[PDB]
RNA sequence: UGACUGCUCCCUAGCAUGCUACUACCG
RNA sequence: GCGGUAGUAGCAUGCUAGGGAGCAG
């Protein structure tokens, strides 16, 4: 589009001096100490963007097991039963952050702000009417993120169009909205962490299983190398729910739609526009909740050839034996969806694989004694599964699993969990890597960030975030959260000096003095919001 | 000793931004290698070099007075 | 809270209502005294909460107000509290290289080129006089970020190459000084 | 957030009604807020109403809401009005010392500078408000001859003859060299390298230095510069040592003054020392003494211009050495004749007009009687030092007035410093005449030089004076008289021996018709210092008092080398010079 | 507020309420005079809370008014920004050779995918080393997509114009190189 | 140049509900 | 001496809007 190729850098993180150095005060970062800083602002050259964006390589042209494939389908849709979706008028639609980015060229005039401002609700409802009949290819402008993390390799998320992401707001807000607020269902996407929430997660994660195990999962470049077909199955296994607010031509076109903007689109990395192979254009209005589909469906398939993949003659149980031959009756031999089947594998998955899943983040509860015969897919597989069906490699590595149920998840959300006896029973609280934590306070994406009197409240949210530590056997976790309590005090204390200094008098009423006390901090994580 | 340096190559990195290094592709480049290898260190000899390395990129330039910032 | 003319009319009514209970009354004389201090109760809360409100209101106000100048002052002032942050904390590594090489800038010698940690590349530095020179340079080997280099070239400051055992103490002030001495790692 | 103007407090308060948003504390801003209509002004965020589309932005009727200020009609319920108790809401509401001193500031905010007043406050008042003043000043100035449009060229003429034209409406600007056009030409899209023009009457007649070349499609206009703020005063705090000790005393002098370094040791220890001086008499001979008497002081040379002071740079060559002698050019251009590539160098040559940053011992303010308080104060500010002498006397030049209509600025009251300088009289005493005889020394001395200077030789009887009377009558800003160039023709026609000067005129007209007969080129009279020669001839026409002060000539007065005559067309030179009357055709 | 007919009333029970503090009236009297004011409180009561929720909602009708003024304002500067982008793109399209691809086509529908390797009078080349450059971009003149390009500038990262003949074996090290080459159509 | 979604804290503003507070109307 | 109805204001709860910030995928 322009003369000169455009090469975005990545900038380093702007230090927090003053929390490493009130942090080292209180006998942090030794030499040994099972807590070091591992998360940075990792910077990144010119030919960063492209670089990452040339990850699209990962993302080959993959042909599903069709019979497979659209059993798969139905029992990811059993899976998304329980929520309700359909079309949403303009005046329905509730957009979080309207001063976030409008995808391109819409960023040279103005934030999605000035779109749905300039856009009356009739305005809105005609063009997102105008997709149910059309085709609005759109340009998805990549952007390099500047979050600190534990790896060097540049983040890039998708910016959407605006034309793109306000359609789909209007078409599968409803399903979204009632996706996170159903608390106790597969997808977990819209259940908080806090009050409890965590505790009541896992435990409906641990619904029924007989033999428990944890077992969670990588995708290795999910948003890169997704195949075309398993975006196409989550935004059709999405638009399920439009049997009454769209006719058959209506959900094609905005499947059409999803196609052309979200999963070969033309991105604008740099300054200059390419073809997207495939893939999760993970900035999407659906980014969140596809993936989740896309989970669910490698999980499902992944426990279809577990069972298929298995010697039915060895299979003792003559009840699972029955349903796998009635699993392969209704892939390659039944043509019609045999709903009664449908149920009934959804069923035994519920029992036997019951999932916790976030967008391509997952924790199973599963079957331990089932997995060890092949009823149900271990961590094989899922490698399989992503070799044949996702065109990378799985490595189990990147796949913990947990044999005890006391100790939760190894790793889901970033988030590690401990049994903590709170009140007078026991709850799952999830503690983060420490060292997130350290470095968010010590590396931050702004100089006005490196003076904590500035934001206290930063800090208040990042011992939020630390607070279970302290419940952590190891006494370092515990003084991550002690340490960030402490450094609120100080916050608090220099505010307070320097308006006094700016005063002739001091701030005499503060109640400000339950930042720097774990009581404020415990509530968080009590099952009372 | 390990996260001391990794910071300052975190805060010298920041210096060398503000500096318009970036204006230099192949200085720019360089500078970010290096950086986000210190970070990525296990040990304080690697990092330290690597520090060394960095810190030759700001001296290199007078665009920085090295008097008047060592202040002592 | 005692700077009202609610807070005066106030303390009468209190003074009014406690002297009438204490010496003694009737009722009517009592209550009559007690609305007018229920009326001066209700108009001084309200007052003194009002005035609560605002005065941590402003303190809020000037609190925001000193955050909103300290952004400014240090997203304008960054460049130099980089700087100063950076070199505190290299004098704080007190590392043998980095203080070497930071000395040498402060005074003579500094990098033409980002110096090399492989023993294979070579290094190009400018030194200005023959102090550093001295210091620095002894036969064919040059002393630098805490390593070994071997001289291998030493131009001058007119692209004139000269030899290594030329310059000397009283031979020192015939040749352009600010020369390029490239050495390769030991 | 800074220190207040009006008060020294510390404040982030800024009168958003001013001009320059000076820096005001919570009780002197109040004050401003309501002795005036600047009723406006801002903070870490301006005073105005963040309800969406309100318009008010008076204080008073501003009350601090929530998280940004409001008003009466858009205000919480929990309102707090930002002017209250004495003091304007903001941060130092506390720290605050404010100043009962505020009528001079609500007066000078709001004045035209078209008043004698205006020019009387800024004179008399505080150093922060009298450099607030100036820097307003300056700004009135640049936004008033901004406030015109783009004079556009249409048609190309031969040399020194372009049909410039004005605006709608828009009076002359001065014709007259007090304007100098600085522009920047578009050729198509960028605005660069008009050049440097300097309108002069033919009808506009270009001297330029240098060649120049010109593009096609260009414009003459007058771009503005960036007004930048004052710190330093115009004078420094005194104070005077007990001991001389850290010096360096070389061992030679100066042999032909001999009854001067006696008091020059002292202004080496003095902060200050005043001198009877007019500019180019004596006063370079002061500097080159100091120089050869203190080669280890710090000396800085400024000027206004390059041509005046060429004098200066063709002597010191001849004075002093050429390695010794560095002119540090900020790197729009000059000559380089001066060393090259030296940063490290005692003397140092530049230009009042762009003054680099510089740091020195000694400092020679040469030419400090035409500078305005602001032209002070940046030179103040620019450049500083560790001692620091002021060179000058009150009685040598008045600073010209561009807005003025009504009053004459008092010869004494130029600057505040210089009332205290001729308070008690100079310390000191140059006894060595190398210049102009008795015949004007001692006519000048008797008048406003307090009889002080020195007659060494004798009045030669080379003045001469000549009464008329002439008629006045105005055609644009100035008068043509036939008469008066009749008889000046009248007079050189039979002694052709004096038509050899460069006439020199207050007025440009007399010239300008004159160069039709005789050629000579047009110099004016304020900035006519560095050209010197034998044969002198004056002529201020007409009789006016704004004109014929006691001392505004007083720069080309002394610049004649054998004799000036002198033409007074008022009475208060008749009885004041003691020369001899002459007949006159 | 200060116009309203409560006022009048107010003070008339003001002045009835000091003629009987002065004269020492009946109860009788004072109840009654007290039902007059606190009643007179009562009609003002509703000047004061429905009057001023009508103001209170004149302010917010007036306030969503002028949002919606400005974003209608918004509105017309955002389509006048996207209607000057769209035609100022357009002028530059050489509708010469995209007539001739498209009225070539069967219905004069053609992927957009072949517009710029078509009908694109400037080729924009990014090469990330010297390997790939000599294999695409070799001499002053370079054939891709069908077509002939001859180049007339080269820059790198730092957008600095460098020469066909730095780029070699030894020089090229000393190249920021994501090169970009621009060439030119021939013909 | 600054994406989509979710959860949590802090400040302010206005509005719905539980009180509390007093004057008198009405029987 | 009566139930108040009401009312309108300190106090509490909630709902909404606006701003600042933190974590997660
Ligand atoms: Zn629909
Ligand atoms: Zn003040
Ligand atoms: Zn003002
Ligand atoms: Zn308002």
């Amino acid at each position: 589009l322009t003369n000169n190729v455009a090469f975005q850098t990545v900038k380093p993180g702007n230090f927090n001096k003053d929390f490493y150095d009130f942090a080292v005060s209180k006998g942090f970062f030794k030499e040994g100490s099972s807590v070091e800083l591992k998360h940075f602002f990792f910077a990144q050259d010119g030919n960063a963007a492209i670089s990452d964006y040339d990850y699209y390589r990962y993302n080959l042209p993959t042909m599903c097991d069709i019979r497979q494939l659209l059993f798969v389908v139905e029992v990811v849709d059993k899976y998304f039963d329980c929520y309700d979706g359909g079309c949403i008028n303009a005046n329905q639609v509730i957009v979080n952050n309207l001063d976030k980015s409008a995808g391109f060229p819409f960023n040279k005039w103005g934030k999605a702000r000035l779109y749905y401002d300039s856009m009356s609700y009739e305005d809105q409802d005609a063009l997102f009417a105008y997709t149910k009949r059309n085709v609005i290819p759109t340009i998805t402008q990549m952007n390099l993120k500047y979050a600190i993390s534990a790896k060097n390799r540049a983040r890039t998320v998708a910016g959407v169009s605006i034309c793109s992401t306000m359609t789909n707001r209007q078409f599968h807000q409803k399903l979204l909205k009632s996706i996170a607020a159903t608390r106790g269902a597969t997808v977990v996407i819209g259940t908080s962490k806090f009050y409890g929430g965590w505790h009541n997660m896992l435990k409906t994660v641990y619904s029924d299983v007989e033999n428990p195990h944890l077992m969670g999962w990588d995708y290795p470049k999910c948003d890169r190398a997704m195949p075309n077909m398993l975006r196409i199955m989550a935004s059709l296994v999405l638009a399920r729910k439009h049997t009454t607010c769209c006719s058959l031509s209506h959900r094609f076109y905005r499947l059409a739609n999803e196609c052309a903007q979200v999963l070969s689109e033309m991105v604008m990395c740099g300054g200059s526009l390419y073809v997207k192979p495939g893939g999760t254009s993970s900035g999407d209005a659906t980014t969140a909740y596809a993936n989740s589909v896309f989970n669910i469906c490698q999980a499902v398939t992944a426990n279809v050839n577990a069972l298929l993949s298995t010697d039915g003659n060895k299979i003792a149980d003559k009840y699972v034996r029955n349903l796998q031959h009635r699993l392969y009756e209704c892939l390659y031999r039944n043509r019609d969806v045999d709903t009664d089947f449908v149920n009934e594998f959804y069923a035994y998955l519920r029992k036997h694989f019951s999932m916790m899943i976030l967008s391509d983040d997952a924790v199973v509860c599963f079957n331990s004694t089932y997995a060890s015969q092949g009823l149900v897919a271990s961590i094989k597989n899922f490698k399989s599964v992503l070799y044949y069906q996702n065109n990378v490699f799985m490595s189990e590595a990147k796949c913990w699993t947990e044999t005890d149920l006391t100790k939760g998840p190894h790793e889901f959300c970033s988030q590690h969990t401990m049994l903590v006896k709170q009140g007078d029973d026991y709850v799952y609280l999830p503690y983060p890597d420490p060292s997130r934590i350290l470095g968010a306070g010590c590396f931050v994406d702004d100089i006005v960030k490196t003076d904590g009197t500035l934001m206290i409240e930063r800090f208040v949210s990042l011992a939020i975030d630390a607070y279970p530590l302290t419940k952590h056997p190891n006494q370092e976790y515990a003084d991550v959260f002690h340490l960030y309590l402490q450094y609120i005090r100080k916050l608090h204390d220099e505010l307070t000096g320097h308006m006094l200094d700016m005063y002739s008098v001091m701030l005499t009423n503060d109640n400000t003095s339950r930042y720097w006390e774990p009581e404020f901090y415990e509530a968080m994580y009590t099952p009372h919001t | 000793k390990m996260s001391d340096v990794k910071c300052t190559s975190v805060v010298l990195l920041s210096v060398l931004q503000q500096l318009r290094v970036e204006s230099s592709s192949k200085l720019w480049a360089q500078c970010v290698q290096l950086h986000n290898d210190i970070l990525l260190a296990k040990d304080t000899t690697e990092a330290f070099e690597k520090m060394v390395s960095l810190l030759s990129v700001l001296l290199s330039m007078q665009g920085a007075v090295d008097i008047n910032k060592l202040c002592e | 809270f005692s700077s009202l003319p609610s807070y005066a009319a106030f303390a009468t009514a209190q003074e009014a209502y406690e002297q009438a209970v204490a010496n003694g009354d009737s009722e009517v004389v009592l209550k009559k005294l007690k609305k007018s201090l229920n009326v001066a109760k209700s108009e001084f809360d309200r007052d003194a909460a009002m005035q609560r409100k605002l005065e941590k209101m402003a303190d809020q106000a000037m609190t925001q107000m000193y955050k909103q100048a300290r952004s400014e002052d240090k997203r304008a002032k960054v460049t130099s509290a980089m700087q100063t942050m950076l070199f505190t904390m290299l004098r704080k590594l007190d590392n043998d290289a980095l203080n070497n090489i930071i000395n040498n800038a402060r005074d003579g010698c500094v990098p033409l080129n980002i110096i090399p940690l492989t023993t294979a590349a070579k290094l190009m530095v400018v030194i200005p006089d023959y102090n550093t020179y001295k210091n620095t340079c002894d036969g064919t080997t040059f002393t630098y970020a805490s390593a070994l280099w071997e001289i291998q070239q030493v131009v001058d400051a007119d692209s004139k190459i000269v030899q290594l055992s030329e310059i000397s103490m009283d031979n020192s002030p015939n040749l352009a000084w600010p020369l390029i001495v490239t050495a390769l790692r030991a | 957030v800074g220190a207040c103007v009006l008060c020294n407090s510390q404040t982030s308060l800024r009168c958003g009604a001013c001009i320059r948003r000076p820096f005001l504390c919570c009780k002197c801003c109040y004050d401003h807020v309501i002795s005036t209509s600047h009723k406006l002004v801002l903070s870490v965020n301006p005073y105005v109403c963040n309800a969406p589309g309100c318009d008010v932005t008076d204080v008073t009727q501003l009350y601090l809401g929530g998280m940004s200020y409001y008003c009466k009609s858009h205000k919480p319920p929990i309102s707090f009005p930002l002017c209250a108790n004495g003091q304007v809401f903001g941060l130092y509401k506390n720290t605050c010392v404010g100043s009962d001193n505020v009528t001079d500031f609500n007066a000078i905010a709001t004045c035209d500078w078209t008043n004698a007043g205006d020019y009387i406050l800024a004179n008399t008042c505080t150093e922060r408000l009298k450099l607030f003043a100036a820097e307003t000043l300056k700004a009135t100035e640049e936004t008033f001859k901004l406030s015109y449009g783009i004079a556009t060229v249409r048609e190309v003429l031969s040399d020194r003859e372009l049909h410039l034209s004005w605006e709608v409406g828009k009076p002359r600007p001065p014709l007259n060299r007090n304007y100098v056009f600085t522009g920047y030409r578009v050729t198509k899209n960028s605005k660069v390298q008009i050049g440097e023009y300097t309108f002069e009457k033919g009808a506009v007649v270009y001297r330029g230095t240098t060649t120049y070349k010109l593009n096609v499609g260009d414009y003459f206009v007058l771009t503005s510069h960036t007004v930048m703020p004052l710190s330093a005063p115009t004078l420094v705090p005194q104070e005077h040592y007990v001991r001389i000790t850290g010096l360096y005393p070389t061992l030679n002098i100066s042999d032909e003054f001999s009854s001067n370094v006696a008091n020059y040791q002292k202004v080496g220890m003095q902060k200050y020392s005043t001198l009877q001086g007019p500019p180019g008499t004596g006063k370079s001979h002061f500097a080159i003494g100091l120089a050869l008497y203190y080669p280890s002081a710090r000396i800085v040379y400024t000027a206004c211009s390059h041509a005046a002071v060429d004098a200066l740079c063709e002597k010191a060559l001849k004075y002093l050495p050429i390695d010794k002698c560095s002119r540090i050019i900020p790197a729009v251009e000059c000559f380089d004749k001066f060393k090259v590539n030296s940063t490290l160098e005692q003397y140092v040559f530049c230009t009042v007009n762009a003054l680099p940053e510089t740091t020195a011992d000694i400092v020679v303010f040469d030419e400090i009687s035409m500078a305005t308080n602001y032209d002070l104060s940046v030179v103040n500010a620019r450049l500083r030092a560790k001692h620091y002498v002021y060179i000058g006397d009150p009685a040598q030049l008045p600073a010209p007035r561009t807005l003025l209509t009504k009053g004459t600025l008092e010869p004494e009251y130029f600057n505040s410093v210089c009332r205290l300088m001729k308070t008690i009289g100079p310390d000191m005493f140059l006894g060595t005449c190398r210049r102009c005889p008795a015949e004007i020394v001692d006519t000048v001395s008797a008048l406003v030089y307090d009889n002080k200077l020195k007659a060494h030789k004798d009045k030669s009887a080379q003045c001469f004076k000549m009464f008329y009377k002439g008629v006045i009558t105005h055609d644009v800003s100035s008068a043509i008289n036939r008469p008066q160039i009749g008889v000046v023709r009248e007079f050189l026609t039979r002694n052709p021996a004096w038509r050899k000067a460069v006439f020199i005129s207050p007025y440009n007209s007399q010239n300008a018709v004159a160069s039709k007969i005789l050629g000579l080129p047009t110099q004016t009279v304020d900035s006519s210092q560095g050209s010197e020669y034998d044969y002198v001839i004056f002529t201020q026409t007409t009789e006016t008092a704004h004109s014929c002060n006691v001392n505004r000539f007083n720069v080309a007065i002394t610049r004649a080398k054998v004799g000036i005559l002198c033409i007074m067309s008022d009475r208060d030179l008749y009885d004041k010079l003691q020369f001899t009357s002459l007949e006159i055709p």
